[PDB]
């Protein structure tokens, strides 16, 4: 068993830390109270689930976590919400002044003063561990903490420990649900620091969220509660192999062979299926044919693409519940011959699949219904290239008139280091259209 | 009040396009740089499709089908024929092609060529992309140093009076719903001289575009205003001459090259579940032999019309492709 | 249509189908990063001071 | 706990000021003594942000009242919520400030300023986690114009790295009380736009009209001017007085509105415009909150471009429908938003409405239209500056003519960046 330490950082990176682990507790069978009726072995143990959860003698089951947010209202509900007995005081760090939207505030003003304690309190999770693989880090792009102190902590972390693996969760911004004008600023210059830090990094666009809870969740006007319990179902999905008993991606370093053929070229696309409202009187249980013919539908991936008008370098399906190998194959085969699927040619046009027979927990009274199988497609393709031609256009726009700069300059951020992110994403781009354009 | 813009200046059909819509009193033209529109008339060249349909309240059409480059060039149309199994290397209606670069198809070329080099059959081809028609291989090699080289149509349907071959020109709208619309209009570009199966050199005989032709006939302009015969006069040709009419002896033909490979390239471009909207207006170009057979040699994707026949064609992109996505306060034949 | 490397647990099953074969910054550098910055901003403030002065 | 410290100074500031107190306290259910008498959580939430608690749960506005003549003060003391306020945050002089930015800001206001200074220190010792000031005052007088931008200055010096906000009263012709208001308002203006991150440019000229056009009020006083000042200010300050996400805080507000250090003067506007029973819709409240009736800086937006806007719905309504709305107006008339600030409209909804509405919606606009109100300020002032008439009333107080021309330079200055970035 090897550890995994999770770190959480600015309100959107707590929020979703929150939701995914009031997930976890219900899908390993944890209370509220940390204490778990199944774990014969009291007060220790190297099970699957140990690689998230530690054990304390009185047989209270600590999430290896970290949360860490410059402005404590957020932190403050986990402090006083339901699973506060879960986490450690020691484990939720507060500042009492945000970065403001910006990405220098984050990165240079305020992460300075902060970034010694945190790693602090990184290393004593660190000291629990018996053979510690990694880290995962979730944050927002749009947001001055979740875009600054992260790159930070990341270089940091590849510093303290260059030996781990380090994945990120990462929130794409969007209009409909964003707070600042500045977010493409944020993404990209966060992007450009990270970009050598992540091993692999899974973007969830929060327009494609919104639009699938008021599609497929009937939800008129989606919030962040909405929002964050169905990204954590994804979440737990990619998570899961990291959890249970399994033979597909055990572990962190098996997510980079598996998905990630060029380090540069680490952002695999997510795609989930099936997301059906708990209002919905009568449904029809989908099969294992439908839903995975529903992983190649833009309407349900995680960031609004066209995989069509791109190239595949590799592709896991990772499914959950009633669901055998036969009926897979017997998917994957009568897909192929109806839809767009090209992979590069120096890879093989094939899958790597993962069967959990548990089928997805939901949290009781929220959104999402209860399925019999469902399924969570990671796909590197090079259509997700979208996302940053998308972002890059707008850096542009802004840029060039010099908006907004002066708050970066300010916190004493040199100009320069803008065109550098710009270059650095201009690169990835190119990247893409090499790997993916003929 | 609807909003588009026009990223495409030297487009004439969607010139026309634009010109009807500001005329409704519901359309308004925004800059081009300006992202929050309903329609955008894009560019031929790296149309931005990934920025498309991502304008909260806002939905989004462009007159472009994202993929349809690969029936509109002729490197690609050639490839997409012989490796689509709905194609196949039994096509019936599309001469023989093969892929040729400068300095690869060659060797089966050359092995196909030898099966009329020593068979007694007329091993005239041509080669495409600026044109070469030869009957020696040798020399085709010669010239094209991505280029295609097919085999030349030696026995085409000639007109009379003049002994003059020609090509048919279809437009075909696709909208977003994947309707097949084919124009019930089409046009005959001929060429104004006599046509000799000796002399390739003198390309103003087998070359049937208009330009060639009114750049080096003497003879431009006739038979016909501007070497353009319309399908009224076609049709009545083929009864008094052939005793047949346009729509059995060569539409039907058409119909069905039309659908065949639309329907080929709809799972790989069509904008069913897709977060913005396509359309696309298509020129096919076809040929007709003495067996009155009809033959598929390109599709153009930004084709522009006939003079006569701007007004009316401009007139059905607004109202089945544009209109029909955006309501305002036929002259098409459904395939 | 190949299927490879099956394995089974009671939890579930992994396996991979081919349906066609192929055809640094050090501590120190990051403190000098951070500390460029700050004097950046002292400067800029003690800009500031200095027009509040006059 | 993100505390702002508040301070109104000179007459219009502590009239005005005084209002604003009222009208928020009873939106957070304190009464004329402190105390609390709500029925919800949401009222106490963040109540901190302009309150001090004190021992017997009674709440202190953090509110400092200056002036340099005891007369509004005395009448705002012995006004309905004058009790309310911290005896000792009210400091005072005796001489007045006749009208004149140079006694306020070069002598009678700086003999006063260091006791003002003293109050302001002992607000900020008690925040847990100041995040900046708001001042209220007009530019037409002597005492807020002049003392008021000498405060920020020294506010500044001590307080470097803290937001500076306003709101500021524009004087007019049409409700004027002297004739040297454009050289003072052209004086304030130089200082306001190097020692301020944000101001609310409220132009005299607007409220009339608003009152006479649109309340019909055939005879608009000072009292009514100000109900639509209140109004706007309790607007504008929601998201900092209620749980939300868009700028809930001073700074990111800044960064939002903010594209040029300079450019930071907005154009406010308030729906419904009120001195009745039936609800305004959602689209309803969309179209008026646009409309330049509703406006308060006698400026017309289509003579110019949005460079950043912030909309505020407050009351029980769908977030749907105003996603829906917001988004109307934008796409319908997307030419009057700059292109090159992509997504330049944020919208937030408060649950709690004002006192006697069911619904309302605020407008915060940084638009390039805000020039018009700047080039008549600077004609009114070169008519007279042209012939050097008044001016021995601020040579008098030592003052030379040069820094009349330098503050005159950098409002044209201003005027100029404004056409800069609506031809841009
Ligand atoms: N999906 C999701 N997105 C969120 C959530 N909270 C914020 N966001 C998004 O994140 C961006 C804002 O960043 P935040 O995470 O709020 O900012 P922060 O990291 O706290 O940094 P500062 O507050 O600027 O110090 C916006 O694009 C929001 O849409 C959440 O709970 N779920
Ligand atoms: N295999 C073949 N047999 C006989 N004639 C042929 C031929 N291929 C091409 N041609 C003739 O050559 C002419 C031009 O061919 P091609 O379509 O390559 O040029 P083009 O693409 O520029 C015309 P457009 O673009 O306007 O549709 C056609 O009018 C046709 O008559
Ligand atoms: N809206 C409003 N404006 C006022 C009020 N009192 C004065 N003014 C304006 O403010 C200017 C006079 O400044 P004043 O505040 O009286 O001077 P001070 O006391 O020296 O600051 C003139 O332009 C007046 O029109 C008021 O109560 N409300
Ligand atoms: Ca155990
Ligand atoms: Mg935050
Ligand atoms: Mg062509
Ligand atoms: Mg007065």
């Amino acid at each position: 068993m090897r550890e995994c330490i999770s770190i959480h950082v600015g309100q959107a990176g707590v929020q979703i830390g929150n939701a995914c682990w009031e997930l976890y507790c219900l899908e390993h069978g944890i209370q509220p109270d940390g204490q778990m009726p199944s774990d014969k072995t009291i007060g220790g143990g190297d099970d699957s689930f140990n690689t998230f959860f530690s054990e304390t003698g009185a047989g209270k089951h600590v999430p290896r976590a970290v949360f860490v947010d410059l402005e404590p209202t957020v932190i403050d509900e986990v402090r006083t919400g339901t699973y506060r007995q879960l986490f450690h005081p020691e484990q939720l760090i507060t500042g009492k002044e945000d970065a403001a939207n910006n990405y220098a505030r984050g990165h240079y003003t305020i992460g300075k003063e902060i970034i010694d304690l945190v790693l602090d309190r990184i290393r004593k999770l660190a000291d629990q561990c018996t053979g510690l693989q990694g880290f995962l880090v979730f944050h927002s792009f749009g947001g001055g903490t979740g875009s600054g102190f992260t790159s930070l902590l990341m270089e940091r972390l590849s510093v303290d420990y260059g030996k781990k693996s380090k994945l990120e969760f990462s929130i794409y911004p969007a209009p409909q649900v964003s707070t600042a004008v500045v977010e493409p600023y944020n993404s990209i210059l966060t992007t450009h620091t990270t970009l050598e830090h992540s091993d692999c990094a899974f973007m969830v666009d929060n327009e494609a969220i919104y639009d699938i809870c008021r599609r497929n969740l009937d939800i008129e006007r989606p919030t962040y509660t909405n929002l964050n319990r169905l990204i954590s179902q994804i979440v737990s999905s990619i998570t899961a192999s990291l959890r249970f008993d399994g033979a597909l991606n055990v572990d962190l370093t098996e997510f980079q062979t598996n998905l990630v053929p060029y380090p540069r070229i680490h952002f695999p696309l997510a795609t989930y299926a099936p997301v059906i409202s708990a209002e919905k009187a009568y449904h029809e249980q989908l099969s294992v044919a439908e839903i995975t013919n529903a992983c190649f539908e833009p309407a349900n991936q995680m960031v609004k693409c066209d995989p069509r008008h791109g190239k595949y370098m590799a592709c896991c399906l990772l499914y959950r519940g009633d669901v055998v190998p036969k009926d897979v194959n017997a998917a994957i085969a009568t897909i192929k011959t109806k839809r767009s699927i090209q992979f590069v040619d120096w890879c093989p046009t094939g899958f790597k699949v993962g069967i959990n027979y548990q089928p997805p927990t939901v949290v009781p009274g929220g959104d999402l219904a209860k399925v019999q199988r469902a399924v969570c497609m990671l796909s590197n393709t090079t259509a997700i290239a979208e996302a940053w031609a998308r972002l890059d256009h707008k850096f542009d726009l802004m840029y060039a008139k010099r908006a907004f700069v002066h708050w970066y300059v300010g916190e004493g951020m040199e100009e320069g280091e803008f065109s550098e992110a710009r270059e650095d994403m201009a690169a990835l781009e190119k990247d893409y259209e090499e790997v993916g354009v003929d | 009040m609807y909003t588009f813009v026009v990223r495409d200046e030297n487009s004439s059909v969607y010139a026309e396009v634009s010109r009807l819509l500001l005329a409704t009193g519901q359309w308004k033209r925004l800059r081009k740089d300006n992202p929050r529109f309903n329609l955008m008339l894009g560019e031929r060249n790296r149309l931005p499709f990934g920025r498309l349909g991502h304008e909260p309240g806002l939905v989004q059409l462009v007159n472009y089908y994202r993929g349809a480059d690969k029936l509109c060039r002729k490197a690609s149309l050639v490839k997409l024929i012989k490796t689509s199994p709905e194609l196949s290397e039994s096509c019936t209606w599309f001469p023989e092609s093969y892929v040729i670069y400068p300095t690869d198809e060659r060797e089966v070329f050359l092995a196909a060529y030898n099966r009329r080099r020593e068979g007694r059959e007329g091993n005239v081809w041509i080669a495409k992309s600026g044109i070469l028609i030869s009957s020696e291989a040798s020399e085709l090699l010669d010239f094209i140093d991505v280029h295609v080289i097919q085999k030349y149509l030696e026995k085409p349907l000639l007109l009379e009076p003049g002994h003059r071959k020609f090509d048919i020109r279809s437009w075909v709208l696709v909208d977003h719903l994947y309707n097949i619309y084919l124009y019930r209009e089409g046009v005959l570009r001929t060429s104004s001289e006599p046509y000799n199966s000796a002399n390739f050199q003198d390309k103003t005989c087998h070359l049937t575009n208009h330009c060639i032709q009114k750049e080096y006939s003497k003879n431009y302009g006739r038979y016909e205003e501007g070497n353009e015969m319309f399908f009224e006069e076609f049709n009545q040709y083929l009864m008094d001459a052939l005793n047949t009419t346009l729509e059995n002896s060569i539409l039907l033909q058409i119909k069905h090259i039309i659908r065949s490979c639309l329907m080929c390239i709809e799972p790989a471009i069509s904008t069913k579940h897709l977060h913005y909207q396509s359309f696309q207006l298509f020129g096919f170009d076809f040929m007709v032999d003495e067996e009155l057979k009809v033959w598929l040699i390109e599709v153009n994707g930004a084709p522009a019309c006939a003079q006569k026949l701007y007004a009316e064609l401009c007139q059905g992109i607004v109202d089945v492709a544009i209109s029909s996505v955006f309501p305002l306060a036929s002259i098409f034949i459904k395939l | 249509m190949e299927v490879i490397e099956l394995n089974k647990c009671t939890s579930g099953q992994s396996f991979e189908v081919i349906l066609k074969p192929p055809s640094d910054p050090s501590l120190e550098e990051i403190q000098k990063k951070l500390e460029a910055a700050e004097e950046r901003r002292k400067y800029q403030e003690a800009e500031l001071l200095k027009h509040l002065a006059e | 706990m993100r505390e702002i410290v508040h301070i109104q100074a000179g007459q219009c500031g502590n009239q005005i000021g005084a209002k604003f107190w009222e009208v928020i306290s009873d939106e957070h259910g304190i009464d004329p003594t402190g105390s609390y008498h709500g029925d919800s959580d949401l009222q106490l939430e963040r109540i901190n942000v302009y309150y001090n608690e004190a021992t017997g749960n009674k709440y202190v506005p953090r509110a400092i009242l200056v002036d340099l003549e005891p007369g509004t003060m005395d009448s705002v003391r012995s006004g309905p919520f004058g009790q309310i306020f911290r005896p000792d945050n009210f400091v005072f002089g005796q001489s007045g400030a006749g009208n004149n930015w140079a006694k306020g800001h070069y002598t009678e206001g700086a003999e006063l300023v260091d006791s003002v200074l003293d109050v302001v220190r002992k607000e900020s010792e008690s925040c847990d986690c100041l995040q900046g000031f708001q001042l209220t005052h007009s530019l037409g007088g002597g005492t807020g114009s002049g003392m008021g931008t000498l405060l920020i200055s020294k506010i500044r010096e001590e307080y470097p790295d803290r937001i500076m906000n306003t709101f500021s009263v524009m004087p007019s012709p049409k409700v004027s009380d002297t004739v040297v208001e454009p050289y003072n308002a052209t004086l304030s203006v130089h200082q306001l736009v190097e020692n301020t991150d944000e101001t609310y440019c409220i132009d005299n000229e607007a409220l009339y009209d608003i009152c006479f056009r649109t309340l019909k009020l055939t005879t608009p006083t000072y009292g009514d001017l100000n109900h639509l000042v209140s109004a706007t200010m309790s607007g504008v300050t929601t998201c900092l007085r209620f749980p939300g996400q868009l700028n809930a805080d001073l700074r990111k507000l800044a960064v939002n509105m903010v594209p040029f250090p300079r450019l930071h003067f907005f154009m406010p506007g308030f729906a419904p415009l009120t001195s009745q029973y039936r609800a305004l819709t959602v689209p309803e409240l969309t179209q008026q909150m646009f409309d330049s009736k509703n406006m308060m800086a006698a400026c017309d937006p289509r003579h110019g471009r949005y460079l950043t806007v912030a909309a505020i719905f407050r009351g029980r309504m769908s977030m749907k429908e105003v996603d829906e709305q917001m988004l109307n107006v934008q796409n319908k008339n997307s030419s009057y938003f700059v292109e090159w600030i992509p997504n330049n409209v944020k919208t937030a909804v408060c649950d709690i409405p004002p006192r006697g509405l069911k619904m309302s919606a605020t407008f915060i606009g940084n638009s390039t239209a805000i020039q018009e109100l700047f080039k008549r300020i600077s004609e009114q002032f070169t008519a007279m500056f042209r012939r050097k008439a008044f001016l021995h009333w601020y040579t008098g107080e030592g003052m030379d003519e040069m820094e009349f021309t330098e503050a005159e330079s950098n409002m044209n200055d201003l005027v100029s960046e404004y056409q800069q970035y609506q031809d841009a």
